[PDB]
């Protein structure tokens, strides 16, 4: 539940 | 597929 | 071998115009009636996208994506002149005449142009719109460009009443008087009115419909126009005497009917013989003893009854029965069973004497025809994709057509045998003794074509009933047979 | 099928 | 009744059959496999001739040497193997595309085969050494394809299914070119010959028919026709009174009686659709003495229906037959190297000539663009999409990846110097001019421009001219957002004395050039449809042509500029002084893109201080105006103090970003990549640390899908010693942060898991890992 | 008044009334004055003109600030 591409 | 009318 | 594929109609001049860009590019001229077909123009054209007309000066205009060429001919023909061409012309797609101005579009370019019509003209196009994505064609729409008035159109027939032609009305260069066109049926004596072909002609089922074709392969006449019907329309069969169609309809999984329809002038709704049978897969008329035989498959019998439905008697029980064909004047009837193990067998009409004419190498042998004009017994197996011919002993077995497809309607008349494909979707033919002349009567039809039979203007074998004679002294019902009338009872009970 | 083997 | 010494009369009286043994074998190309059929005695035995097939089209045979020929139609390639699977080698390794049909010449020992893309005709040797393009005046789509090399006759036919189809017979050296067949075909579709009694067996896919015929066109009979057996045949070869054939439509392999079309039945059922079959069986080729044997013919030696000698000497594609009519020269005279997507071509600078046969076509090209050439060695370069540089000789050879450009993006524009031996191209997706070395036998590339901020870097460079001698890079480039202006700049080769020439009008900016001789450059410019000239003191600029819709590529050679437009579909040569004459060399050309003209250029007209000064630098050479030469390091290491040798770049800073981790110098004159990129497969990076000491630089990727893309990495700055550090125990968000203790040997992270969190550490190279902290 | 980028013109519509009436003003002709790529419109009602702001196209239309009588 966190960024990525 | 099947001899049917 | 040729495809037109851009057409253009001349109502001054009366002709036809079309390009063709397939093998043999060309641009081709005919009557309205595609009749008089002639080239203008097959050397020095690929690909001919559009093509368009200018009434006032009677040039043919086209456009080459494959050779950037944009060129003008007369309709009577000569020498092609070229308006324009070079890199600066990619794709031309369509093209329009407007008093002296050409308007064309440009796929490549994403811009309509305007040009000067007359060849050898150096001015640069002018545009009219730009960045247009995937052009196709351009068309005039003007008074001027369509004119109505009988001196504008070299007093063209047709302007008034239709020319008095029922259905179409197609002028001819240099004529006074049109030459009327027919969609269905034949021109009668007073060249503008139409009706029945009064002819012989192949008859055949699709979905919810009775439709009609001529022998004749060049003839694209419809000899009646289609009859509209409920459910889907299985088998049929012609009666002369009363000018009817009897034919099977399929409703539901299992509620088969059975109607006619008369082919006389007033064309009134199918009258129902029968509701809630089964499924039925074929119909025959006796036309001696005037009763109807056909197959239930659904319910595995095969049984009779009367032109007016009223008696009604088993024939045989028959594991899987589809087509039934009958000779009275010889009191035999055979009939198709492609069950556990698929064979034709005969009876006499009575159904006694029951005997298997071919029992081997059969899997699915749908359709039945009897020839009377050469004693032959002809069969199509839709599983071994063969048309076979044998002696009504079934002694000399040949095939005829090797690879049939998926056979279903099968009948014989003249010296070729026609057949309905469930697979392709079309009507073939071929030479009845050797399969040699095989070309395709339909295009690929929309749906499947799902029974055949013809229809015949002149009586076939009129031996003498021996059935009406105090009934052929019969209780109730009886059919002609090898030696005497034979009784049958009905089903209602045990008899 | 048409004709083009690609 | 008699027939050839290879059959016997049997008690009939009337039948032949072959001599005896050898067991006539029939092969058929389904798309992965090649199936041969062993008929033994009256039944049939399917087995696989070769395991590794990814699409073959034509099937022929060799009698003498017993090999099966094929093209597989996905690699480009024309294969051979024996009869029994082993020695499996290629034959033409590059310059197919679409090749329909083969056939073996086994007398004469050439190998001739159709093309559907290419639209000619093609003859070999068996080993595929010489290679010219024989016929290609009136093809358009060339299938079927035959020949008859029996002295006397000397023949071939082929049959083309073009806007007027036809079947066509010519000598075996394509000079007697003649029609036969142009009345009742459609789609022909598959030749074959019947040797013993000169008949060529031809089908159609449209009409549906198989038809025999002699080779004057004359006695035409039809075998099978008006017969629905037929849906789409396709390839045809006959052996003892029957055909066999492939149909595509319902894919599979027929035989029927050669005569009368009778006794028809299936060989066999194929999964995929069957193209290509032959029957091998010395019954198939006669014997028949070679009038070639004893000729002193150079290259090609051809067969011919000439009664005389029944041979001629030809000569590959690039040769000039000589006046002694058996010896061939170079053609050292220049050529036109049109780029296209998906292939590159090589068309004569004579707008006369329609051949396109000056160079071996370079076909199966992705996204092609540029294109560049080595006249020394014949070497031709181009880009391909996964970031590398091809290269192949003009004859075809060679064909081989020859470095990798770029693990950061494609590479767009190309240009060789040719005195010092490097090539110079763009990568717009990482946005810099880099270098790389053609010289040695280890490749070096570095980057030479960066976009920085300033107007002076590179925006997004198209194209790129070299200038070896005066030692000036020029490129064009639509500039950036907020910073470089769309222009036409300058730089010395090594990179230093960056300029701007020309800024205006230009929005749709493609490809630069150079004349070298006048020292002007030429671009053209989209947006306004115009080609346009400018000294390159950046001084004098003027339009040179008007009206264009999307030129692509231009080029100046001699007196003539060629350019290509993709919108027009046209080759056009113009003056380069004005347009005046304006010529089209090609038309109704699709996919057009970059030119250039393949000529000769030595390093003798022209010198600088890298072809004067060999092994001056340990790795790369540049040079630069005043005929000066700046030593140069591949990416990674930085130039020693003494100005000539190699060393790793000690001082520069990391940089990471999700694609990649990339290294800048601290000095922002150095626009040179400091250390090999990190990037490819798998990368996905939050954070990286350094290890200045043992020259080590850590870095954690993220996936929130994929696992054991989940960990931290190392690797050294020269790219060397990859290596997993942490890779069991992630949590279900990755490391979301990395610090290292260069005193210790301490290894600091942070494990994100969905509702807790771990803060770790881990010795390095040691399997002691502890958890210090865990919070909610 | 609203610009249609999709179809290259500049295209009025009426507010008064029951009925909405709807007009293409200035479309792409092959001239630079016409409509390449309209991105931005503002009318000056008095003095009867309309301003738009066009990025041009590969062809005569350069990116250029445009005015024209709102007929
Ligand atoms: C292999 O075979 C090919 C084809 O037969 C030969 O190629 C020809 O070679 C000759 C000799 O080099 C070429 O002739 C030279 O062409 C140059 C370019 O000319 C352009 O303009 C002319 C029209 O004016 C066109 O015909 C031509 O296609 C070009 O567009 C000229 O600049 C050269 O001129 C120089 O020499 C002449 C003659 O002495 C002088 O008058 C001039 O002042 C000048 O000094 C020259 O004419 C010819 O163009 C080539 N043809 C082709 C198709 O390219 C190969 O030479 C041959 N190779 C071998 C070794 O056998
Ligand atoms: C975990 O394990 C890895 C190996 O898997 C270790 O990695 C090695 O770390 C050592 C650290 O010393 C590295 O050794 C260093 O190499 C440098 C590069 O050598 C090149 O250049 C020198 C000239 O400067 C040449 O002599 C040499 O041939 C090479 O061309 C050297 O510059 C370093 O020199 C230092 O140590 C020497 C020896 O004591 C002294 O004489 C010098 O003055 C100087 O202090 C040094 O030799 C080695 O290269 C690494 N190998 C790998 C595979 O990367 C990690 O260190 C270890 N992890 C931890 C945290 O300990
Ligand atoms: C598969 O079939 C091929 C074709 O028959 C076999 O190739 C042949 O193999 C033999 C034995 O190795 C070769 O014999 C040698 O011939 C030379 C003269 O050319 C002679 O000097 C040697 O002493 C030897 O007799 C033969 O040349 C070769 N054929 C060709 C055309 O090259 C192959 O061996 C078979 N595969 C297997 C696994 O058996
Ligand atoms: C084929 O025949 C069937 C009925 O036998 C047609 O079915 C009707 O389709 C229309 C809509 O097109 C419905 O409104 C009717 O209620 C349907 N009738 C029944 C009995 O289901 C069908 O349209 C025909 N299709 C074609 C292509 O001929
Ligand atoms: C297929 O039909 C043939 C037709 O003759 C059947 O052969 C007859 O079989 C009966 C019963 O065995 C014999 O009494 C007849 O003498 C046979 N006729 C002749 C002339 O052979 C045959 O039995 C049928 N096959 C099957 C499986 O029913
Ligand atoms: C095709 O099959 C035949 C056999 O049906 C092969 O001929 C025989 O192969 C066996 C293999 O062990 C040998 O022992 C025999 O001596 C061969 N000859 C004869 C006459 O039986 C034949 O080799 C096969 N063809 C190919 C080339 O594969
Ligand atoms: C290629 O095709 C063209 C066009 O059919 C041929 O040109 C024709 O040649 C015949 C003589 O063979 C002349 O009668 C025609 O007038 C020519 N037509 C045109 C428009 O030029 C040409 O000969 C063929 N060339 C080759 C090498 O086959
Ligand atoms: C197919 O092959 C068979 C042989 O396997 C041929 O057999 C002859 O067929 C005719 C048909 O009328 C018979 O009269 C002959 O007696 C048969 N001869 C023999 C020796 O069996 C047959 O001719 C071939 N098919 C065609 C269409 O000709
Ligand atoms: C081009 O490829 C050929 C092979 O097709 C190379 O020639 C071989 O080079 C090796 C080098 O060790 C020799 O051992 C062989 O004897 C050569 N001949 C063959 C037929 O293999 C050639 O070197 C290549 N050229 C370049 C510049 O790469
Ligand atoms: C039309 O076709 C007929 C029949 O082929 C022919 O006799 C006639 O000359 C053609 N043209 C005219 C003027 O009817
Ligand atoms: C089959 O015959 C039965 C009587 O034996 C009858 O009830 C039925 O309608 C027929 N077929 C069907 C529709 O099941
Ligand atoms: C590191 O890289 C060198 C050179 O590639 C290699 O020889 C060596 O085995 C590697 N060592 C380790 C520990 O990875
Ligand atoms: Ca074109
Ligand atoms: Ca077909
Ligand atoms: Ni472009």
């Amino acid at each position: 539940x966190e960024e990525x591409x | 597929x099947x001899n049917x009318x | 071998v040729d495809m037109p594929r851009h057409i253009i109609v001349d109502p001054k001049h009366r002709y036809l115009f079309w390009a063709d860009y397939g093998q043999k590019p060309k641009i081709e001229r005919s009557f309205l009636d595609c009749t008089n077909r002639t080239v203008l123009v097959s050397e020095g054209i690929v690909t001919p996208r559009g093509l368009a007309m200018d009434h006032d000066t009677g040039y043919i205009y086209w456009v080459d994506d494959s050779l950037d060429l944009i060129a003008r001919i007369h309709l009577d023909g000569g020498e092609s002149q070229v308006v324009r061409y070079g890199s600066r012309y990619p794709t031309p797609y369509g093209i329009t005449v407007f008093g002296e101005s050409i308007i064309w579009v440009d796929r490549n370019l994403k811009k309509v142009f305007q040009a000067s019509k007359q060849p050898g003209n150096t001015d640069p196009p002018v545009v009219i719109r730009d960045k247009i994505n995937l052009l196709r064609d351009v068309t005039i729409f003007d008074e001027h460009a369509q004119p109505l008035s009988p001196a504008e159109l070299n007093n063209n027939p047709c302007l008034q009443s239709n020319g008095g032609c029922s259905h179409f009305c197609f002028a001819l260069p240099e004529l006074p008087t049109p030459r009327c066109g027919c969609a269905f049926g034949t021109l009668g004596n007073d060249g503008k009115s139409c009706a029945t072909s009064q002819e012989d002609f192949l008859i055949y089922s699709l979905n919810n419909s009775l439709r009609s074709l001529h022998f004749d392969p060049r003839d694209h006449s419809l000899p009646f126009q289609v009859i509209s019907v409920a459910g889907t329309a299985i088998a049929l069969d012609y009666d002369r005497r009363n000018n009817r169609i009897f034919f099977t309809q399929k409703l539901n999984s299992l509620r088969g009917q059975i109607s006619y329809v008369s082919l006389y002038s007033g064309s009134s709704s199918p009258t129902v013989l029968l509701s809630n049978i089964g499924v039925t897969d074929g119909i025959a008329f006796d036309w001696i003893n005037r009763r109807i035989y056909y197959s239930d498959f659904s319910n595995q019998t095969i049984n009779s009854m009367a032109e007016d439905g009223s008696n009604r008697a088993v024939i045989a029980r028959v594991s899987k029965p589809r087509a039934i064909v009958l000779d009275p004047c010889r009191g035999y009837m055979y009939w198709t069973d492609w069950g556990t193990n698929a064979k034709i067998e005969r009876a006499t009409l009575g159904g006694n004497f029951r005997v298997p004419i071919v029992n081997t190498s059969l899997v699915w042998p749908n359709g039945l025809a009897l020839d009377l004009e050469t004693d032959l017994l002809y069969w199509a197996d839709a599983s071994l994709q063969k048309i076979e011919r044998s002696t009504l002993t079934g002694t000399n077995r040949e095939v005829v057509v090797s690879t049939a497809f998926h056979s279903f309607g099968l009948t014989v008349y003249g010296q070729y045998i026609y057949w309905t494909d469930l697979y392709t979707r079309k009507i073939y033919r071929a030479n009845k003794y050797d399969g040699s002349d095989l070309v395709a009567m339909t295009t690929r039809l929309p749906t499947q074509p799902s029974g055949i039979s013809t229809v015949v203007k002149t009586q076939r074998q009129q031996c003498s009933n021996p059935c009406d004679q105090f009934n052929g002294g019969c209780s109730h019902i009886c059919a002609p047979g090898p030696n005497g009338a034979e009784c049958q009872c009905p089903h209602e009970g045990n008899w | 099928x048409x004709l083009x083997x690609x | 009744c008699a027939c050839d010494p290879e059959y016997t009369l049997e008690s009939d009286g009337r039948t032949c059959k072959v001599t005896g043994s050898e067991n006539p074998l029939l092969v058929v190309a389904s798309r992965d496999k090649i199936i041969v059929d062993n008929i033994t005695a009256h039944t049939h035995n399917l087995y696989s001739l070769v395991q590794d097939v990814s699409f073959v089209v034509a099937l022929d045979f060799d009698s003498v040497t017993g090999r099966v020929f094929w093209s597989d139609l996905l690699q480009g390639k024309t294969w051979s193997v024996f009869q029994n699977g082993t020695d499996k080698r290629v034959v033409h390794d590059s310059g197919l595309s679409v090749t329909e049909m083969i056939a073996v010449d086994w007398i004469g020992r050439n190998l001739y085969w159709t093309d559907y893309a290419l639209e000619t005709i093609e003859v070999s040797k068996i080993d595929g050494s010489h290679r010219t393009v024989l016929i290609s005046k009136n093809v358009t789509k060339p299938r079927g394809l035959a020949l008859d090399p029996r002295m006397g006759d000397n023949v071939m036919f082929w049959s083309d299914w073009g806007h007027h189809p036809r079947i066509e017979r010519a000598s075996m050296d394509g000079t007697m070119r003649t029609v036969i067949v142009q009345e009742k075909i459609y789609w022909p579709c598959g030749l074959s010959i019947d040797y013993p009694n000169r008949l060529i067996y031809f089908m159609d896919a449209y009409l549906d028919y198989i038809e025999f015929c002699d080779y004057d066109g004359h006695n035409r009979r039809q075998v099978i026709a008006s017969d629905l057996v037929l849906h789409h045949p396709h390839a045809l070869t006959l052996f003892e009174d029957f055909v066999y054939w492939t149909d595509r439509g319902t894919r599979q392999v027929m035989q029927a009686n050669k005569w009368h079309g009778g006794n028809q039945s299936v060989v066999m059922y194929s999964v995929h659709q069957p193209l290509g079959i032959t029957a091998i069986h010395p019954s198939r080729q006669p014997p028949s003495r070679n009038p070639c044997a004893s000729a002193s013919c150079s290259h090609l030696c051809l067969l011919s229906a000439q009664a005389p000698r029944h041979y001629s000497c030809a000569c590959p594609s690039g040769w000039n037959l000589s006046d002694d009519s058996v010896n061939c020269v170079r053609g050292d005279q220049p050529f036109l190297m049109s780029v296209r997507d998906n292939i590159i071509f090589g068309i004569s600078l004579d707008p006369e000539v329609k051949s396109n046969d000056a160079m071996v076509p370079i076909s199966g090209i992705q996204h092609g663009y540029d294109v560049e050439f080595d006249d020394s060695e014949q070497f031709i370069y181009w880009v391909e999409n996964p970031g590398e540089i091809h290269r192949v000789k003009t004859d075809g050879s060679n064909r081989t990846v020859f470095a990798p450009l770029s693990l950061l993006g494609s590479s767009l524009g190309l240009a060789l110097d040719w005195v010092s031996r490097n090539i110079y191209y763009t990568t717009p997706a990482s946005r810099s001019i880099e270098v790389l070395t053609l010289k040695g036998d280890t490749r070096y590339g570095k980057t030479l421009i960066a976009n920085d901020g300033t107007p002076l870097g590179v925006g997004f460079p198209v194209g790129i001219a070299v200038d070896p001698a005066r030692g000036k890079l020029y490129w064009s480039d639509h500039g950036t957002d907020s910073g470089v202006p769309a222009k036409i700049a300058s730089a010395n080769m090594d990179g230093t004395s960056l300029k701007i020439l020309f800024t205006g009008n230009l929005q749709h900016l493609e490809v630069v050039t150079l004349d070298i001789q006048e020292q002007k450059l030429y671009w053209a410019v989209t947006s306004r449809g115009v080609i346009e000239r400018g000294n390159v003191d950046g001084t004098e600029r003027m339009i040179l042509v008007h009206h264009l819709a999307h030129p692509w590529g231009l080029v100046v050679y001699g007196s003539f500029l060629y350019y290509s437009d993709e919108q027009y579909e046209v080759i056009e040569r113009v003056d380069k002084s004005s347009g005046n004459n304006k010529v089209v060399l090609r038309d109704n050309v699709p996919y057009l893109r970059g030119l250039r003209v393949y000529h000769r250029r030595n390093a003798a007209d022209s010198s600088n201080g890298c072809s004067n000064n060999p092994n001056a630098c340990q790795q790369i050479c540049l040079p630069v105006p005043g005929g000066m030469f700046s030593c140069a390091c591949a990416s990674g290491f930085k130039l020693s103090p003494d100005g000539r040798s190699c060393s790793p770049y000690n001082s520069f800073m990391v940089v990471s970003m999700l694609p990649a981790v990339r290294g800048f110098s601290l000095e922002l004159s150095d626009h040179s990549e400091a250390m090999v990129p990190v990037a490819g497969q798998g990368r996905n990076v939050l954070h990286a640390d350094v290890d200045v000491a043992n020259g080590f630089i850590y870095w954690c990727d993220f996936s929130s899908s994929v696992r054991s893309s989940n960990g931290i990495r190392r690797i050294k700055p020269d790219g060397s010693n990859f290596t997993n550090v942490v890779t069991y125990g992630i949590g279900a968000n990755g490391i979301r942060g990395v610090a290292l203790d260069w005193a210790a040997g301490n290894l600091y992270f942070t494990n994100a898991f969905v509702y807790e969190t771990l803060i770790e550490v881990l010795r390095i190279n040691t399997t002691y890992r502890r958890v210090l902290l865990k919070v909610s």
